[PDB]
RNA sequence: GCCAAGCUAAUACAUGAACCAACCGGGUGUCUCCGAGACGCCCAGCGAAUGAAUGACAAAACCAAUGCCGCAGUAACACCCAGCAGUGUUGACUCAAUUCAUUCCGUGCGAAAGCCGGCUU
């Protein structure tokens, strides 16, 4: 007659049961390795290049698979900054990169943009406008090569 | 029987030349062991495990190293706690 | 996939005329890398001038008369190295492949006790079936019980006659480094500080023995000795110091002059 | 050399006894079994001379169960008794 | 044949590309195994590099793990029960990674049975190890109550079409009563 | 471009080597001492699939069982081994590697059951 956990009804929604493949979630004697301050299973991993974890990371809820620290995705490769354009999709969001090309024979300088598509955890929440710094990683999509680190405020 | 000899029991055949010495023609033996091969064998299974007795003094002298290493650190701690 | 190579694409280290044929060897895989190689058939015919074509290189060499690392070598196309130890018993020569300050590959002469012994740098640690640690060399070897303050980065002494390692070099402040790649390769100078860059390359600054100044990729950089009194290993003669062209060109044309 | 205590082996004592021991094995100024080995004891004898285990019982007499196995110890009684009063210093030294 | 490049898709803009290529070997696909319930039959595959893939055309046999109790058994499975990608894979009775099926569940009641004490052993004996072990441990009633039903769900971890086989693993906790509610 | 019958090689194909020969672990039956020991039995190789652990951290009283002389010494460990791994790597790993359970092996794994010389084995 042990009582087990219940279903969480917020995030199981996607007509197939949500989980973590790192851990097992069904363990009666939980060990030290991945608890979270509420004492439940929950997995974690510690990205490289001096990035700190989200707090809602380490002591969320939320089920993601492309996400760089609570899944199998590593990032390697090139790091870049730029600015979000677009919001309306799910879990990701399009960032754009303005620069200043030089044009030799005229002397002067010359505005240019390009988009990229960028996979969105769940543990940043960023509005259009908003300064980002991602990452890159294996391809996650059609479009999709990199993934957000951190999020700047306005 | 098993052990006859089988290099007196091959078929020869004969061929005659005019203005020549006949010459006979036997088929060469195989699968014919003998005590050159018989010492052949036995050698591979020798080093087999000789190789394989070698590898095992490795690993000890290994150990040895290590947990000697971590020995004198117990001793220097103690030491200069003692004294 | 490829088995030639065209002469015009051959390394510039080896002195090849572009005047005297379409193709050069293509080395094979193996213990060096094909483009940091001196391929046995360019050594044997080339450089010590003892065969005057390929066909009598061949002859010397599929009789096993050139010993590499203690053993004998019959392709012309096995891929010589850095720091590698090469003896013909019949002419009584031993050689070491080494780098000059200016950057060419260089055979310095050795003798007994000393052509026994190479340096080799490890570049990558990993643990075995049964739990045993095995460290990989610059040059292939598989050493499957190193010593237990072993690193990445450092130089082992190794015994090619008696297949044992000897001492262990380690990698810090205050050594003695060649460099073996870029434009600084062939110069012999002394660790001062590491920059290290999670990610990137980590830059190592060097000073020169008179003093200059110079920096190079940490992947570059091989321990020779604990500073440059006590170097382990015999280098070429300018011990690794660069001079000016401007006092080289002098030089040479006084000592032509009264060369005659 | 130096002849005061011995050691004694296999014997264990979730098997046997104080008294079964002492009954096989004369131990006059001291004895103790160790727990930790679980097969080693410490015996100190008043007049050992050459010992007991030199004149016979060195190997082979063996005890219930095993075979036992005997030696010098190479250690006497005032060195470990002498430091029981310099643990007694401390042992009144916090109260 | 089949080809798993992207020279025949759109590019983001909406227009079309002029592939100026023949179609390599390095980029084929092959038709699925669709693995279903029977007696075992399968087929080997030349793969890239001259190593062998087992596809697996029927099977009606695997290895069940059960988590909580760090055990395993071989069992034999019983039917196909609920299908994520679509109703109509439970009608066909296909296999596929992450499917749930019913199995056998005699064997895990005798290991019960022989390890716990307990009967949903014929002389208790100095054999009392049973207390020992039964402290601090408690069976969810949800995995009990299939237990003595006869069969037990049970999710696959295998791909039978790569591997040739169908292992699996026990449903408990929240996982157990998510399916447990789609299927009434 | 072809068919049938009759001969016979292998480093082609197939089958297959017990004792010499060790260290270590898991599960279980009959004996002795008072929980300890002995014995018998099943399984324990490289690689593969699945599941569970390891793959680090960064001021005193009371009770039950334990080590050492009553709490000062104090790697760990119920004998043969008293230091025969308490310590993999990277910027970063669900990676390397180790232990347990089931299938393995139902894709695989000969000492080529191989060939030459020199000394007398
Ligand atoms: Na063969």
């Amino acid at each position: 007659y042990y009582h087990a956990h219940a279903v969480d009804a917020t995030i199981q929604h996607e007509k197939a049961y949500q989980r973590q493949t790192a851990v097992n979630e069904n363990m009666h004697r939980p060990s030290r390795k991945h608890v979270n301050k509420s004492g439940h299973i929950r997995y974690s991993k510690k990205i490289g290049l001096g990035f700190k974890t989200p707090a809602k990371a380490l002591n969320g809820k939320y089920i993601d698979r492309k996400c760089p620290f609570t899944s199998n995705v590593v990032i390697r490769g090139r790091i870049l900054r730029g600015v979000v354009h677009s919001t309306k999709m799910h879990r990701t969001i399009i960032i754009r990169r303005n620069y200043l090309h030089f044009i030799k024979k005229y002397q002067r300088y010359q505005k240019r943009h390009k988009s990229l598509a960028v996979h969105c955890s769940p543990a940043f929440d960023p509005k259009q406008g908003d300064e980002v710094v991602i990452g890159q990683c294996r391809p996650l999509s059609k479009t999709i090569r990199y993934n957000v680190l951190e999020v700047v405020s306005k | 029987s098993r052990t006859e000899d089988v290099r007196k029991y091959v078929v020869r055949r004969r061929v005659v030349k005019s203005g020549k010495k006949d010459r006979l023609k036997a088929p060469k033996i195989q699968r014919l062991i003998t005590p050159r091969v018989k010492a052949r064998r036995a050698k591979k299974a020798k080093d087999a495990i000789a190789k394989v007795r070698a590898s095992a003094a490795e690993r000890r002298e290994y150990l040895r190293l290590i947990a000697s290493n971590r020995r004198a650190l117990r001793q220097r701690d103690h030491s200069k706690k003692h004294t | 996939a490829k088995k030639h190579l065209k002469r015009l694409y051959a390394p510039k280290d080896w002195m090849l005329s572009k005047l005297t044929g379409v193709f050069a060897p293509r080395p094979r895989p193996g213990p060096h890398k094909l483009r940091e190689c001196l391929p046995l058939l360019v050594i044997i015919r080339n450089r010590l001038k003892y065969a005057l074509n390929a066909r009598e290189g061949e002859m010397i060499l599929r009789q096993g008369l050139v010993h590499v690392d203690n053993h004998p070598r019959r392709d012309g196309k096995y891929p010589a190295g850095f720091m590698d130890v090469v003896e013909i018993p019949k002419t009584g020569d031993r050689f070491r492949l080494m780098y000059d300050v200016k950057g060419r590959f260089a055979l310095v002469n050795l003798s007994e006790a000393e052509a026994q012994i190479k340096l080799m740098k490890v570049v990558n640690l990993y643990t075995a079936t049964g739990r045993v640690p095995v460290a990989v060399t610059h040059d292939g070897h598989r050493i499957r019980y190193p010593d237990p303050h072993t690193s990445i980065g450092d130089t082992i002494v190794y015994n090619v006659k008696e297949k044992k390692c000897v001492d262990l070099i380690k990698n810090r402040q205050g050594k003695a480094v060649i460099v073996t790649g870029g434009a600084n390769r062939g110069r012999i100078g002394e660790i001062v500080k590491v920059e290290c860059h999670p990610g990137a390359f980590n830059i190592a600054h060097l000073k020169d023995a008179s003093g200059a100044e110079f920096a190079t990729r940490a992947a570059n950089i091989f321990v020779i000795g604990k500073d440059l009194n006590n170097l382990q290993v015999t280098v070429p003669k300018q011990q690794g110091l660069r001079m000016n062209v401007i006092q080289e060109r002098e030089e040479r044309l006084i000592a032509a002059e009264a060369r005659k | 050399e130096n002849s005061s205590c011995v050691f004694v082996s296999p014997i264990f004592r979730p098997s046997t006894t104080k008294a079964q021991v002492m009954e096989l094995f004369a131990g006059v100024k001291v004895q103790r079994l160790r727990m930790y080995r679980q097969n080693f004891a410490y015996a100190y004898l008043d007049s050992p001379a050459a010992a007991k285990k030199f004149v016979e019982e060195k190997n082979g007499t063996e005890f219930r169960g095993h075979t036992l196995r005997v030696a010098l110890s190479a250690r006497s009684l005032e060195k470990l008794r002498a430091r029981q009063e310099a643990a007694n210093v401390v042992i009144a030294a916090h109260r | 044949g089949i080809v798993r490049s992207r020279l025949h898709k759109r590019k983001i803009t909406g227009g079309k590309t002029k592939i100026h290529r023949k179609r390599m070997k390095a980029e084929l696909g092959r038709l699925p195994a669709n693995t279903r319930l029977g007696a075992r039959r399968v087929s080997p595959v030349r793969a890239r590099g001259g190593n062998f893939k087992i596809r697996a055309l029927r099977l009606d046999t695997g290895n069940f793990a059960w988590a909580s109790e760090a055990i395993a058994h071989r069992v034999r499975l019983l039917d196909v029960v609920y299908n994520a990608t679509s109703n109509e894979l439970v009608r066909t009775k296909t296999l596929v990674k992450n499917c749930i099926v019913a199995v056998d569940a005699a064997p895990f009641k005798r290991w019960y049975a022989k390890h716990y004490g307990i009967d949903l052993k014929a002389s208790p004996k100095l054999q009392r190890e049973w207390t020992r072990r039964r402290r601090n441990h408690r069976v969810e009633k949800a995995i009990a109550d299939q237990l003595r039903e006869g069969r037990v769900l049970a999710r696959i971890t295998s791909r039978p079409g790569q591997s040739g086989r169908a292992d699996g693993i026990l449903l408990e906790g929240a996982e157990l009563q998510f399916y447990l509610k789609r299927l009434e």
